[PDB]
Order: C-alpha cells, then sequence, then structure tokens
C-alpha cells in the first residue's frame, strides 16, 4: 500500500503540474486553432456569399 | 485539402466578388456611354437631314 500511496501522490503532482502550466498552453493553441478553423469556413462563406 | 481548396475559393471569390463589382460599374458606364453616343449620332443624323432638305428646298 505504501508504495502505492507514494507513487499516486506523485502522480497527483505531476497532473497538477501539467493542469496548471502544461494545460492551459495547450488549450490555448487548441482554441486558436479552432478560432481558425470556424473562421476559415465562415469566411469562405462570406466570400461566396458577396 | 479540403481546407486547402476552401483557402483557395475565398481567396479567388473575394477577388472575383471585387472584379464583379467593378465590371458591374464600368460595364454601366460602358453601356450609358454607347447609348448616349448612339443617340449623339441620331441627332447629329436629324440635323444632316434638316440641313439637307433645308438646302433642297
Amino acid at each position: 500500500m505504501s508504495i502505492f500511496i507514494g507513487q499516486l501522490i506523485g502522480f497527483a503532482v505531476i497532473a497538477f503540474i501539467i493542469v496548471k502550466w502544461v494545460v492551459p498552453p495547450v488549450r490555448t493553441l487548441m482554441r486558436n486553432q479552432q478560432e481558425a478553423v470556424r473562421a476559415a469556413l465562415a469566411e469562405s462563406a462570406e466570400a461566396a456569399k458577396k | 485539402a479540403e481546407r486547402e481548396a476552401m483557402l483557395a475559393k475565398t481567396a479567388a471569390d473575394n477577388r472575383k466578388s471585387a472584379e464583379q463589382v467593378a465590371a458591374a460599374q464600368a460595364d454601366y458606364e460602358k453601356e450609358m456611354a454607347e447609348a448616349r453616343a448612339q443617340a449623339s449620332a441620331l441627332r447629329d443624323e436629324a440635323r444632316a437631314a434638316g440641313r439637307s432638305v433645308v438646302d433642297e428646298k
């Protein structure tokens, strides 16, 4: 159990680290990329409409 | 490839939208000018006929 508890606490620490410092940037990148995809779709839309 | 094609389309089309607006304006102006020129030619022919009948009388 002691080994399990120790490695679980280590996993929790690394999970917190990634969620607080690695998740935010990657997430941005994903959102900014999505912005782009939607935007391009809509722009084709407007170009065709126009 | 699809995003690529969408990009192509948007670009070209917005280019052709501008081109077609310019073409509408330019063609309206050109056809109006042609109509005015034809009207001027008709009036010049009318004055020529008037002068010819004046000379004949």
